[PDB]
Parts: C-alpha cells; sequence; structure tokens
RNA sequence: AGUUCGGCCAUCCUACGGCGGAAACUCCUUAACUCGUUCCGAAUUAGGAAGAGAAGCGCCGUCAGGCCCCGCCAGUACUGCGAUCGGAGACGUCGUGGGAACACGGGGUGCCGAACU
RNA sequence: GCCUGCCCCUCGCCCGCCCCCCAAACUCCGAAGGGCCGCGCCGCCCCGCCGCUGGCCUGGGCGGGGCGGGCGAAUGCGGGCG
RNA sequence: CGGAACGGCGUCGGCCGGUCCCGACA
RNA sequence: GCGGCGCGCCUGCUACACCGGACCGCAGGCGUCCCACGGCGGGCUCAGCGAGGACGGAGACCUCCCGCGGAGCAGAAGGGC
C-alpha cells in the first residue's frame, strides 16, 4: 500500500452486478425511511455523488437524521480498542431497509398473539422461549428394508 | 520458449484409427523445465519413428509451459500422450520410458481406457460404432433445431 | 397484396463529393437545390487523408433529401440517363437501390458557364406504409421480417414503376 | 460471404434487458425520477402528478400519485367523455384538450370536496368561471387553511413546444382550480415580454380549426367533403365552434361527476399453449417425416 | 520495521469500549430544521421549561 | 379483452414462422394555422378520419439460442480446527467440522396493482 | 488445361465446428472462513404541542393519561467512568 | 546409518496376466 | 558512498473474499490542461459489421440495416454511464 485515495481497493465492491448496470429502480426513492430504523449501507457504483466509504459497506446502522436528498446513518466502527459511532450522510440509493430486526418483530407478534389465542382456550401459558435445537427423542425406525454397505476397492 | 511444437507425428489422422493411448501421468506437484519438455518429445519421437512409421503414432505434449519458461505440473496431470494403431502398440511404452528419464519426479506410463483423444470409453466407443450414433470429428445429442 | 403493404419511395439522397477546391462544392450544392426545392446540407468528413485537399471538415460532400412524388419525378429522369438499365447488384440487402449520373446537364438542367459539370449519386430508399414503427420516439419497435422489403420483391417493383428491366 | 455473427451466444448471455416499460418505449424513468422525487423529510405525504397522454383517437388526462408497488390515479378524464358534454368531433383538438383538462380538475376537486362544506376544495377554489386567454395561477392570491391541489405536468415523451396540445390540458386544470406550475411561454401568444391573451383564446375556442374549415370551403369543396367528413355528419360549422366549446365548458363545470358508460369483455379463441405430451407429438412429427 | 503483532491482544486488554449513551441520542449533525421545530414543540404545555 | 399510469426488471430477451382485432391501440391521411427538421412534415408540430391487419401489437410455435428451476456432478475440488500423522522433501493421509464450480440430464418460459373502457 | 483470364486445381485467408494447455494487474459462477447489525417491552385508545410538512381534518416528531397483556435463546458473569 | 534420480537372482508380502498330469521331435 | 527517490500524492496488483497488513517488491501516473472540456434544458445514438450507390478506389462520401457499448467522456489505471 503506497497510495490511499478514497476509492483504493474498490475495483470489485464498487463495481455493478453481472446484469445490474443502469439506473436504480424508482422503488428506492419511493421507499420511506423513518427515524431510528435499521438500514444496511451497500455502495452503488452508478450513483457516484454522496457515496459512502468502503468501510461503511456491509455495515448495518440506524438513521440518526432524515433529510432532503440524503439521510444520516450512524454505524459503530472499531478503531483500535474503542468502538466509535460514525455519523455519515448517505444518498438514498446507497441505503436500503434492514430485515435484521424482522425476526424479533415476527416473534414479538406471535409472543403476544399466541398468548391471547391460548388465553381464550387452554389456560397454561404457551412457552415463548426459543430452545436451541435440543437432543433426539425415543424415535422408532424400521429395520426391515435395511441395505448392507461395504467399502469399494481402489479401482484407479 | 524451447518448444513451439506439441502435437507431433500424425496430427492429421482420424478418430477411431488408433485405439490405445498411453499417458505418462505425473505424480509430483512441481515445475518441469521447458528444456526438458523439448528434450523428452524429440527422444520419444525418435524411438517410435525408428521402431514403426511416423503415420502410426500421434505424440502430444500435454502441458504448454507458460510460467516465466517453466511449466507448473500437478499430481495426476499427463505428460506425453501417444495414441497408436496396433501395428505400433508395443513400442510406445519403451519410448515413454526415455521420456521418464528426461523428466524429473515420479511419472508412470498409463494406458487409456478409451481411444484417448475421444473420452468415450473403449466399450462405449465400441457401442457407439455398433449404433452408428457417434459423430466423427462428439455426441450427436437431442438438442438444436429439428429441420 | 394487402393495401397496407405497397412499396413506396421513401426518399432520394443526391450525393456530390469533391476534394478541397474553394467553390467547386458550393456551386454543386446550389445545382442540386434547384431540382430538389430542399437546400442540400453540406456534409463534411472527419478523416484527413491527403487525397486532393481532403481534410477534417473540408466540405467533402453535399447531400440533399427529397421525399414524396416530387422525388419520383427526379428518379425517373436519372434512370433515362442510364437508358432505363440498372445492374442486378444495384439492389441492396435491405432492398434499397441506387444509380449514378455524371453531368448536371444530363437531367436536362441547362449548363451555366458559371456552373461546371457536377456528378451525383442517386440513392433510392424503399419503404412500405407502417415503417415509422422503427422511427417513432414513443413506442419504438423493430420492423418485422414480413414487412421488411426483400431485394427480390424490390426488383419486381422497379419494373412496375420505372420500367427498367 | 463468411463473417462473424453480431448476435453471438456470448452476446445473448451478457445483454441486460432494459426496464419492461423502457423495452415498450412507453416511459422515461429519468423523467419520472425527478417528477416524483420528494425530500424524505416530507415522508409518505402524497406527491401527485398530472400525466397527460395523447392517443390518435382521444387525449387521456390522469392525476396520479406514485406508490411503492403501484401508481394510484385519484381522478382521470379521457376525451371520449367530452361528447357527453356536447363535444361531437375533433376530440384531439387544442380546444378539446383544454376541455379534457377542465373535466379532470373539476372531477378531482368535486371528489375532494365530497361533503366538506366549510373550506371545501370546490368552494374555496372555483377557478375561472368561463374560459378566457388570461393567465390565472390558483396558488397565487387566494390561499390559506385549504391550499389548491398541486400536481406536476408529465408530458411524457412529447417535445416541449409552443402551441402543444399537451400544454393545453395544463391550462384547463389550472382554470378549474388545480394548481400546476406554468410559465405561459410554451402556450400560444408568447414573445418578448408581450403575451397575447387573444392567441391563447383563439385556439382554446377552436378558431384555428374554424379558419381551416372556411379555407377548404373556398379552395376545394371536395376536400371539405373528405377531410372534414366526420364534422359534416355532426353539422358543426366554423362560426358555431367557439360558442359550442363554451357551452361544453359550462356543462363540464356544472356536472363533472363521472358516469360509467358502456364497456364489454371479449375473451378471444387465442391459439393456445400445448402440454408436454402435445409437444412430444410435434417433435415426433418432424422426426418421422425426416426419414 | 512495520509490524502489528500484539496489537489485537493490546486492544482487547480491557477494550471493546462502547461509544456512550449521549452519543447514540445526540443533536449533532441532525437536520437544522428538525432541531428548530423540536425546540418549539418542547416549549409548550408540560415540556415547556420557560418561566 | 384492451388502454393509460406503475412496481420486479429476460420465466418478461433475440431471431424466425403462424393466428387474431368487436372495442381499444397502432397504422394511416393532410398542412389552413401553431410548431418542426446540419437538408428532408422521415421524425417532429398541428388538423384529422377513406382505408388497414402488412407491420407494430395480443397470442401461439420452435428436439431454436439465451434466460430460469431441479437433480446430478459429489462428500468431489477446496478449506476451518487438532495430530512427535507418514514423507528427504513437496505433497498426501487420519481425526473433527463447513462444503463448491463447469459441464451434463430433466423441467420451465412474466406476474402484480390503480384509473378506465 | 486456356488467343489470354481468377476459364484448371491446391493450400493459405475468411468464417464455422472443435480442441490442447493458461493468468497478478481475467471473471460465467463461487467456498471454507471471516465482518456488521438484531434477539423486550408489545399492542389498544384519547388528546396535547410544533414560525416543521402537506389539497386535506396530511404527516413526522415530541410529550401526558388510561386500558389490556408480560420478562419471552443457551452459558458464564456485577458493571460503568474519570 | 542427513540425503536424490537410479539400481539389486536380498528377504518378505501383495496386485494383476499366460502355461500346469491333455506332464509345463519324442 | 554512488546512483534511485516507498521524501508529498493516485490507479490496478502484491495482499493471503469486512477493515487494516510490508519489500531501493509489480506495472504505470500526478505538480497540469480547459470560461469551455463549465452549469442547465432539449433532441439524438455511439464504435463497427453487413449490403448498396458518379468520379471511387486501400482510403474521402451518402443511405437503409443490425447494433449492451465491442465508441466516447482531457491525460495513469480501475471502476461508472
Amino acid at each position: 500500500t503506497h497510495s490511499q485515495g478514497y476509492r483504493c481497493k474498490t475495483r470489485y465492491c464498487f463495481a455493478r452486478k453481472f446484469r445490474r448496470h443502469g439506473m436504480a429502480n424508482l422503488t428506492t426513492y419511493n421507499r420511506v425511511y423513518k427515524l431510528g430504523q435499521y438500514v444496511n449501507i451497500k455502495v452503488n457504483g452508478a450513483y457516484h455523488k454522496g457515496m459512502p466509504h468502503r468501510y461503511y459497506n456491509g455495515r448495518t446502522g440506524t438513521i440518526f437524521n432524515i433529510g432532503p436528498r440524503a439521510l444520516g446513518v450512524q454505524i459503530q466502527k472499531r478503531v483500535r480498542g474503542r468502538i466509535m459511532l460514525k455519523r455519515i450522510n448517505v444518498r438514498l440509493e446507497h441505503v436500503h431497509p434492514s430485515d435484521c430486526r424482522k425476526n424479533h418483530l415476527e416473534r414479538v407478534a406471535a409472543n403476544d398473539a399466541a398468548r391471547r389465542l391460548a388465553k381464550e382456550t387452554g389456560q397454561p401459558v404457551p412457552c415463548l422461549k426459543r430452545q436451541n435445537a435440543l437432543p433426539r427423542a425415543a424415535h422408532v425406525v424400521s429395520i426391515a428394508s435395511a441395505i448392507d454397505i461395504t467399502p469399494l476397492k481402489y479401482d484407479g | 520458449p524451447k518448444i513451439r511444437y506439441f502435437d507431433l507425428g500424425n496430427r492429421r489422422a482420424k478418430v477411431n484409427d488408433f485405439p490405445y493411448c498411453f499417458h505418462l501421468l505425473s505424480g509430483e506437484k512441481e515445475q518441469v523445465s521447458s528444456e526438458a519438455l523439448e528434450a523428452c518429445r524429440i527422444a520419444c519421437n525418435k524411438y517410435i519413428a525408428k521402431k514403426a512409421g511416423k503415420d502410426s503414432f500421434h505424440l502430444r505434449i500435454r502441458v504448454h509451459p507458460f510460467h516465466v519458461t517453466v511449466a507448473r505440473v500437478s499430481i495426476g496431470q499427463p505428460l506425453l500422450s501417444v495414441r497408436c494403431r496396433a501395428s505400433a502398440k508395443d513400442y510406445v511404452k519403451d519410448a515413454l520410458r526415455r521420456a521418464k528419464f528426461k523428466i524429473p519426479g515420479r511419472q508412470a506410463i498409463v494406458e487409456s481406457r478409451n481411444w484417448g483423444f475421444t473420452e468415450f470409453t473403449k466399450e462405449e466407443y465400441e457401442d457407439l460404432r455398433e449404433r452408428g450414433e457417434l459423430q466423427y470429428d462428439h455426441r450427436i445429442s437431442r438438442k438444436g433445431p429439428l429441420n | 397484396e394487402n393495401p397496407m403493404r405497397r412499396i413506396r419511395i421513401e426518399k432520394l439522397v443526391l450525393n456530390i463529393c469533391i476534394g478541397g477546391e474553394g467553390d467547386a462544392l458550393t456551386k454543386a450544392a446550389k445545382v442540386l437545390q434547384q431540382l430538389t426545392d430542399q437546400e442540400p446540407t453540406f456534409s463534411k468528413s472527419r478523416l484527413t487523408i491527403r487525397g486532393f485537399g481532403i481534410r477534417r471538415g473540408q466540405k467533402i460532400s453535399t447531400h440533399v433529401t427529397v421525399r414524396g412524388e416530387k422525388a419520383r419525378e427526379i428518379i425517373e429522369r436519372g434512370l433515362r440517363v442510364k437508358n432505363f438499365e440498372l445492374p442486378y447488384s444495384c439492389f441492396s440487402t435491405t432492398g434499397n437501390f441506387g444509380f449514378g449520373i455524371t453531368e448536371h446537364i444530363d437531367l436536362g438542367i441547362k449548363y451555366d458557364p458559371s456552373m461546371g459539370i457536377y456528378g451525383m449519386d442517386f440513392y433510392v430508399v424503399l419503404s412500405r406504409p407502417g415503417f415509422r414503427v422503427n422511427k417513432r420516439r414513443a413506442q419504438q419497435q423493430h420492423v418485422g421480417a414480413s414487412h421488411k422489403i426483400t431485394p427480390d420483391e424490390a426488383r419486381a417493383w422497379v419494373e412496375r414503376e420505372f420500367e427498367v428491366v | 460471404g463468411w463473417v462473424k455473427v453480431q448476435k453471438t451466444r456470448s452476446y445473448f448471455k451478457r445483454f441486460q434487458v432494459q426496464f419492461r416499460r423502457r423495452r415498450e418505449g412507453k416511459t422515461d424513468y429519468q423523467a419520472r425520477k425527478a417528477l416524483i422525487i420528494q425530500d424524505k423529510n416530507k415522508y409518505a405525504t402524497p406527491r401527485y402528478r398530472f400525466v397527460v397522454r395523447r392517443t390518435n383517437k382521444d387525449i387521456i388526462c390522469q392525476v396520479t400519485a406514485a406508490e411503492l408497488t403501484k401508481d394510484r390515479v385519484v381522478c382521470a378524464a379521457y376525451s371520449h367523455e367530452l361528447p357527453r358534454y356536447g363535444i361531437p368531433v375533433g376530440l384531439t383538438n387544442y380546444a378539446a384538450a383544454y376541455a379534457t383538462g377542465l373535466l379532470c380538475g373539476r372531477r378531482l376537486l368535486e371528489k375532494l370536496s365530497v361533503g366538506i362544506k366549510e373550506n371545501a376544495l370546490a368552494q374555496l377554489y372555483p377557478g375561472l368561471d368561463k374560459a378566457t386567454g388570461e393567465e390565472y395561477h390558483p396558488d397565487e392570491n387566494e390561499n390559506e387553511e385549504v391550499h389548491a391541489f398541486k400536481a406536476f405536468l408529465d408530458i411524457g415523451l412529447a417535445r416541449a413546444s409552443t402551441g402543444a396540445r399537451v400544454f393545453a390540458a395544463m391550462k384547463g386544470a389550472v382554470d378549474a382550480g388545480l394548481n400546476i406550475p406554468h410559465s405561459m411561454k410554451r402556450f400560444p401568444g408568447y414573445s418578448k415580454d408581450g403575451f397575447d391573451s387573444s392567441a391563447l383564446r383563439d385556439r382554446i375556442m377552436g378558431k384555428h380549426v374554424g379558419d381551416y374549415m372556411a379555407e377548404l370551403k373556398a379552395e376545394d369543396e371536395e376536400t371539405y367533403r373528405k377531410r372534414f367528413s366526420k364534422y359534416i355528419a355532426a353539422k358543426v360549422e366554423p362560426l358555431r365552434l367557439e360558442a359550442m366549446y363554451t357551452k361544453a365548458h359550462a356543462a363540464i363545470r356544472a356536472n363533472p361527476q363521472a358516469v360509467k358508460a358502456k364497456f364489454e369483455i371479449k375473451k378471444p379463441v387465442r391459439q393456445a399453449r400445448l402440454t408436454l405430451k402435445e409437444r412430444k407429438e410435434r417433435i415426433d412429427a418432424k422426426k418421422l417425416e425426416a426419414l | 520495521n512495520h509490524t502489528s503483532k500484539n496489537q489485537n491482544r493490546k486492544d482487547h486488554r480491557n477494550g471493546i469500549k462502547k461509544p456512550k449513551k449521549s452519543a447514540y441520542t445526540s443533536h449533532k449533525g441532525m437536520c437544522p430544521k428538525y432541531l428548530r421545530n423540536l425546540r418549539r414543540s418542547r416549549a409548550n404545555d408540560p415540556r415547556q421549561s420557560l418561566r
């Protein structure tokens, strides 16, 4: 590394996809971004103006500010020991909405809704704790149609 | 580059003419000097030609040196493949041993299980000839326009 | 045999190309304007070859576009100079054809001591009704194979219209 | 005789198809990108537009706000609806485009003030009572509590020219009370700093067609029988043109509410797609004949 | 001469310090129009701190 | 059914060959103006309406190319974490994990909303 | 061979089908392995406020009151700041 | 017996082929 | 020491799929040039194959075609359209 310009080592990341070259779909501009929502910043090469730096690519963050042409996103960057919030202004095209919290919102809806559904019927509260896989049960399996297996010789 | 000629002897032959191909399969991952590659082709060409006619054997250098010259060879990569009619079946192995002494490392004369320049196996090739489906130079297949 | 499928003359480009002479090109563009009623644009080149005065932007050629029946009248007169005889090769891949005149006087325009003899290129474009599908700004689409004017169909049309075999 | 083929398999894989409406040549996405754009601080506040489209038959006027998955039309007026208001022919006319525009604005304003009463869109914004050649800006002057509706003209792929029938609709919506930003330069009458209200009034009354009808009557009666044949069936005359238009404008203001008309659905006997067995026979037919 | 070995062990000695609560919710870089309107809304009814 | 505005942007494309238009859309037909062309009313701007499926287009159809979906390729190629695991090495095991790609064979071949007729 | 001639054939050439080996400064595809963010407060309902935003009775924020439901992955462990 | 291509009718153990009581000119 | 300027800066590598990673390691650059090579709106499609047309060809010119950029956008390189 003897040169450190803004776009060094960005030949592949800032490049457009196999068949994505052109102009950004109008959904991006129509999409509504609200304060504090989780966005994911992926730099789009076509729209050079208001581009984020390479570090802030793949990073997911929260919209500190909603402005006119550009939004403001805060992402936490690790420098040495500390992790420091970087408040960056990014054009609408670079920022897309995040489904990182979507799972919790699904679980939160079911958490309250299943509890009410059971509240009308069976009194015991439904368990709402995600168990991590767990082991296996009794499980009976038929042997009758088993296949014998033998290792095959090194034919070459 | 020491070698500019890789296919030698009977390049202008036809598929199905010579059944048994023999390849000096490399057993080491290293680099073979272009000079040895040239040396082993001329020595192998001299032995088959003295033994049987140039028409019978098609000698091919498998790997063209590109690294700068010296070729990066890998385990299980052929070195010199030669297909011959049965008039010349016996001679190729002793020519391929001269090739083994010019090239460093462990290499072994391996006889092909097919015609060699066509991947279809000798049994499959025999089946192809009985059917007549094979197209002389690949698979006729069931794709493309019907008319 | 469809009434919406009848070959008609799109246009007549008249191309006169000189080298670097000062007024040879101007008088020639003027010589086309009278027959055409359209002021021929001066179409220059962007390649400088030594040639004879040839340079980038040296008024190499004059070209004028005449459309409609008013151009049919000119085409027939040029064909009278060719003795109503055109080669098979004159028809293009897209059915477009062309022929060439050596003297402005050949069409019958009077020689003027001021106006020297000028040679011209007659290029005739053949287009059926409904060919603007390739040119309309909004809803532009490629012309279809059946509508496209083939060279063989084009040859038959010329005998029908200008009586050249 | 022997040459490379431009349409190579490699070209086919690499080609990226343009947008469905770009392949159709129908819409410019660069124009619709700056026409619909809003500051994100305004959020989902609706940003309405005034798309005006001209088909060889009748001018279509649409007021549309764009949405995440669709474009929503609050109100639309087509020129086929002008004959109900007394406009028999020349539906694609400058005067008729002004009349489609007045219908679009009034229908939307009435549908916005359905029963508001106080501060109603209809009452607060009446708009010009009769069609004139003057310039009126609905946003300027009368305002506050209820502002006039705002739309941006979407002329589509038309060229922005003086005396364009796509600009005529903008004046008609403006004269109904819908606010459209205008400059009156692309309207008939503009030169230097002097704008001729009379030139705008002339084409908005249809005088330009009135003159053509008289010109044919004196130059060639037979052309009048052919070029103006449809008008002759409806017996509209050059002198009548101006008065007829104004009564039709008055009826559009008086009763702009929509009527459903007559529509039908015909499912054609389309050549149908075939099953796997069906295509096995088609492939076999080529194979058996080949022998 | 250049070498970054032991940098990560040195950083993780008592590191991975989070930014701070004031940083997450701050009035810095925010849209000036948003800030002005926020102060007017606060300056009325219960939130008003004016005497 | 078809139009106008849209969202995903090839299952929607390309080339060809059929079929269809009631309406829609296009084609078309003319410059009296407005407007419009390095020249050209071709395009464009006006003003229409005698036609018309020839195109465009809406549908089919191609052992079509592409694009797509599923196998298989294959526990393969690589590779994460161990090993006083063998080997002169460079390379390969063994244990414990994660597992491609090209080909190849089968199958596909636009859908969604708003207003309107 | 031809009054001669591209009138006589052959390879090159031009494409087409193929095929042998390749890449640091090639990518149809594409790993392992890494990075980043999430995993508690959900709803319901009513206003309040805003020189900010809108055709609007539209929002967006920021507050207050009720009324329902609850603590909603494992494992280990008190953190935070000068 | 640090060590390489390369040899060994050294001694073991394999992996694939032909002859072997029809006894490997009688 | 001498020469070179990893003495200030930029692109693609090296760099071993976030970022950060060296080499008098690997190819090239930068110290400028342009009130147009700027801003903005409009129209347009570019290279090139093809196949055709006075002088016309190796080359000058003009047309119908098909053209995913194979053109261009000051200068290195890589992205971008």
